[PDB]
């Protein structure tokens, strides 16, 4: 009887232990998932600041009619 | 109370110091105020709270130092340890070895033993500087000279960025490459080659930016430094001295150049559909593809080889992934080391720069290898100095302000008995 309390102690803590590493693997994928997002939204934001800023330069730059004075 | 000394000569030296000292104020918890809301290795206290850096800065050309006077850390770094000239080098050895250096190297002196005497149990120092550059090539040799003069026992660990043998920032490297070579070789034991483009090459391949910028690549050293740096920094099953480093990796006194790699380095999607076992890990440290020096190692035969890793690491993995290293065929060592690997564990997992390309990872390797392969860099590069001095160019220059011209052959002598080096050690017996 004193040998099955010990393996079931045995048990326990490596089938907690086990469980424990699992959890800080799927916290690391979770934040590896979270940092994803920063380099999909800046991307996005210099893309559309870019297509803004070069379209402006555009319109700027054929804003240059005749003068005839 | 076991320190290091840190010095960042140059422009090379000064920016990789900027990145390198912004990941350890992001490690420590030390605020950008110099304020804490483990230390004593890199920072010192003042009593109460406001920390200080144990390192100086040393860039002649005060346009550098000065966008790190204006940055983001004003209120770290010790208003006293910023020294610049007022003047450039430009990239002539001459110019910051025998005339405009003769200034305030004597002042880096004074600071150096200034901040040396705070110290209690300091073990090694740390220069950073390219070679190909004018100020961080004359001012730090003689500064190397005044530190190996003068001190003695403690390792002299520089970190030199070599310019790669294709790509060029200045078309007088190799003369005032030769020249540092020529000079530190002395006055050295560790000297490991940093090439600014195999990072590059790295940056395209494991990262996908395929437009990477000098901030990427000292981000990357600073990496690679702090993965070295964390044995003394925080505690860990094998904890290895600084000084350890210049025992296992010093077959001659003369022949003691390292290439040092890193691994993993990649992305956030990369991690979420990698394994990143240590097998697979201390695998990935051999590739080719990951050496910092840019160097095809199977073209020679390693000679001693050291692997700081950190994270959730388990040691009989590390033993049974590096026996099967030591299996593995493409790999060869030579026959007067049968003892090839040194190991230390450290239990500080590696750091996620907020913006850094890198992506959080739970275990690291840094591998410094003492190698053949870097002995043909020389060659190559002795065969720059061939078409340069076989018409006697720019000798006009360097003579332009006092250094004798005929050091020219004996530095390149000296080199030319170093290929010899690599001729009489790399061969068995
Ligand atoms: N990988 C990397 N290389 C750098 C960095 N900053 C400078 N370098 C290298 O520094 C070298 C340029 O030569 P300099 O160091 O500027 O020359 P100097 O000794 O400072 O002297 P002067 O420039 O004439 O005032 C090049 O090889 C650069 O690649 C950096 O932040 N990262
Ligand atoms: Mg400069």
């Amino acid at each position: 009887t004193q040998t099955l309390e010990l393996n079931r102690m045995r048990g326990m803590l490596e089938d907690d232990f086990n469980r424990k590493k699992a959890s800080i693997r799927q916290a690391v994928k979770e934040e590896n998932q979270q940092l994803d997002k920063q380099k999909r939204d800046l991307e996005k934001q210099s893309n559309n600041e870019k297509l803004n800023y070069e379209r402006t330069e555009i319109d700027m730059v054929k804003t240059r009619g005749q003068k005839r004075p | 109370m076991r320190e290091v000394i840190s010095i960042h000569v140059g422009q090379g030296g000064i920016q990789v110091g900027n990145a390198c000292w912004e990941l350890f104020c992001l490690e420590h918890g030390i605020q950008p105020d110099g304020q804490m809301p483990a230390f004593n290795t890199f920072f010192s206290e003042t009593g109460a709270g406001k920390h200080v850096p144990r390192a100086v800065f040393l860039d002649l050309e005060p346009t550098v130092i000065d966008e790190v006077r204006t940055g983001t850390y004003r209120q770290l770094f010790h208003p006293e340890q910023l020294i610049s000239g007022k003047e450039d080098a430009a990239n002539n050895f001459a110019r910051g070895h025998y005339t405009i250096g003769k200034e305030i190297v004597d002042l880096c002196l004074d600071r150096i033993r200034k901040l040396a005497d705070n110290c209690t149990g300091l073990q090694g120092f740390l220069v950073f500087n390219s070679v190909g550059g004018g100020t961080g090539s004359g001012l730090g040799s003689l500064l190397l000279e005044r530190l190996s003069v003068d001190y003695g026992k403690k390792s002299k660990l520089g970190f030199t960025i070599y310019p790669s043998p294709q790509v060029s920032t200045a078309v007088v490297e190799p003369y005032n490459s030769i020249l540092s070579t020529h000079s530190l070789l002395e006055h050295t034991d560790v000297a490991v080659m940093l090439d600014n483009e195999a990072i590059y090459d790295i940056c395209r391949r494991n990262l996908d930016i395929e437009r990477p910028t000098y901030t990427n690549l000292n981000r990357l050293i600073a990496q690679v430094i702090s993965s070295l740096t964390a044995s003394l920094r925080f505690d860990g099953a094998l904890n290895v001295d600084i000084t350890e480093f210049q025992t296992n990796l010093v077959p001659y006194p003369r022949i003691h150049f390292m290439l040092s790699s890193y691994a993993p380095i990649i992305s956030a999607e990369k991690a979420y559909h990698e394994q990143l076992s240590v097998a697979e890990i201390t695998n990935s440290a051999f590739e080719p593809a990951n050496m910092m020096a840019k160097c095809d190692p199977r073209h020679g035969k390693y000679m001693a080889c050291s692997m700081m890793y950190r994270g959730d690491v388990v040691p009989k993995d590390v033993n049974a992934s590096i026996a099967t290293i030591k299996t593995k065929r493409t790999i060869q060592f030579v026959d007067w080391c049968p003892t090839g690997f040194k190991v230390g564990i450290n239990y500080q997992p590696p750091t996620v720069v907020p913006g850094g390309d890198l992506a959080k990872v739970m275990r690291a390797v840094c591998m410094i290898s003492n190698s053949t392969a870097i002995a043909e860099v020389f060659s190559r590069l002795d065969h720059k100095f061939d078409l340069m001095y076989a018409k006697r160019a720019f000798v006009h220059w360097y003579v332009g302000e006092g250094m004798e011209e005929g050091e020219f052959s004996e530095a390149r002598e000296d080199l030319a008995a170093l290929e010899k080096d690599y001729e009489e050690v790399g061969i068995e017996t």
